[PDB]
């Protein structure tokens, strides 16, 4: 059974638009890579002190639409937003797969 | 070329003025390439192709001259030949060779196209372009994402772009893989693109100069020349 | 026209034919030489041609500004094969 909400990513950089730069993004094999990092809670007596990673990278998904174009069109990235029991503050950390 | 004294020098007009019944006066070269496997050359009196270079014969080039409706003298001294440099040793399967061929022209009720693009066997010469119009400065088929890659200037406006669309059966198609990237306004005149040898850039040029990583949806230029323009280029 | 002794559609389905350049300005200097013969009961030996003129120059596309065809009219073959000459009428 699925958590709630997702995480979406674009990146945006002056001089072009966001959905070309995704696009070219895809184009040359560029994947995001995503590190979440759990912060453990104060009540120590009822949880574990325990701190948690989940590294994840995203999955390119297609904008449903209009679409004039044949293959391609606005873009965006997914992964699942985890959250564990005992905790309300996570750290998501997004960095490039180098390519 | 380290030597003159070894640049030995070939006069072909017997070959040519064979295929062409009659006589006629000025049969200069104005392009040729040279494939893996055939030799393609582009004269004043129309355009030759070579059987074929694996297969000696006769120890002489034959070569085939291609069939084009009217295009007369003055088509053939405007005529370019754009070809993609990429080494087929091995020889796989999947790899073929094309050949684009670009005139300059009005649209007569005996054509309309002025721009045709032949697979390895250069003998089906078909139109790049199917069913105020934009001319087609050049077209080049890339085979990393099997597309077709067509560099657009409408006349009478500075307007140009360049548009990607996917191949069917060897065959380009309408409904463009992307949205057109249009070039700025103060682009005066192209002339051409490249693609680097055995590589996956593109290079338009003209009174700019501009470069295209992927597939050619994104352009970024790199030189700006005001009223001038390159008028060839080379490359390793 | 493609054949008048099949009717199919109600209305004529006309064919062009192809001439290798030639523009409007060869097709306004043209003319239609036919032999009117009565073939009623159609005899095997008899054949039907049409020949076609045409007033315009000689372009390193053609050669040519005279053609004929037979009953078929698909293949249009030149009249004289290999200063010259003017064809007026074949
Ligand atoms: C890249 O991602 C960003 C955010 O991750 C996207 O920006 C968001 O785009 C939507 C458009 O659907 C904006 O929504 C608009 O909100 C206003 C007010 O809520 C509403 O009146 C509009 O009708 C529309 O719903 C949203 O504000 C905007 N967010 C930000 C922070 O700019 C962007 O669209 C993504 N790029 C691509 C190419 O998908
Ligand atoms: C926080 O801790 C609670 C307590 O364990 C977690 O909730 C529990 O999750 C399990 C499995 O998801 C539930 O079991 C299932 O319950 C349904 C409903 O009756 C039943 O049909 C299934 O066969 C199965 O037994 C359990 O009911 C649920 N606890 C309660 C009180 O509802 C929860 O998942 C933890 N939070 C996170 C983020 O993991
Ligand atoms: C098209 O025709 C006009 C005049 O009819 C001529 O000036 C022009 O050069 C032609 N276009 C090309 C590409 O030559
Ligand atoms: C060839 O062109 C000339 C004018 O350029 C014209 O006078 C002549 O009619 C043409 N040739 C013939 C014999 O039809």
């Amino acid at each position: 059974l699925s958590f709630p909400y997702y995480l979406q990513i674009n990146f945006s950089c002056p001089g072009q638009n966001i959905e070309e730069l995704a696009r070219k993004g895809h184009l040359m094999g560029m994947k995001p890579m995503v590190q979440i990092n759990y912060m453990y809670s104060v009540n120590f007596y009822r949880w574990e002190m325990e701190n948690v990673q989940i590294l994840m990278e995203a999955a390119p998904m297609r904008s449903t639409g209009y679409c004039p174009a044949e293959a391609m069109c606005v873009l965006n990235w997914y992964t699942p937003m985890p959250f564990k029991n005992g905790s309300v503050v996570s750290s998501v950390d997004i960095y490039t797969n180098g390519i | 070329f380290w030597t003159y004294k070894e640049c030995i020098w070939h006069d072909l007009t017997e070959i040519i003025y064979a295929e062409l019944k009659d006589e006629h006066q000025g049969l200069t070269v104005i392009d040729l390439v040279l494939t893996n496997h055939f030799l393609v050359i582009l004269t004043s009196l129309g355009l030759y192709v070579s059987s074929d270079l694996r297969y000696p014969t006769t120890s002489q080039i034959k070569l085939s001259r291609a069939e084009f409706c009217g295009f007369e003298r003055v088509d053939y001294i405007r005529g370019n030949l754009w070809y993609n440099e990429k080494c087929f040793a091995n020889r796989e399967s999947f790899e073929v060779d094309y050949v684009t061929i670009t005139f300059n022209r009005n649209r007569t009720l005996s054509e309309s196209s002025s721009c045709f693009f032949s697979k390895e066997p250069f003998l089906h010469w078909l139109p790049c372009v199917f069913s105020s119009i934009p001319r087609v400065i050049t077209f080049l088929i890339d085979q990393e994402t099997d597309s077709g890659i067509y560099l657009f200037n409408v006349q009478d406006t500075k307007e140009t772009y360049v548009t990607v669309a996917m191949l069917k059966d060897g065959k380009p198609s309408p409904r463009p893989k992307f949205p057109s990237f249009h070039f700025p306004s103060t682009f005066t005149l192209p002339l051409g693109m490249i693609f680097h040898p055995r590589s996956h850039f593109l290079y338009v040029y003209g009174s700019q100069i501009w470069v295209s990583m992927d597939g050619g949806n994104t352009f970024e230029m790199l030189c700006n020349l005001f009223s001038h323009h390159v008028t060839k280029t080379s490359n390793s």
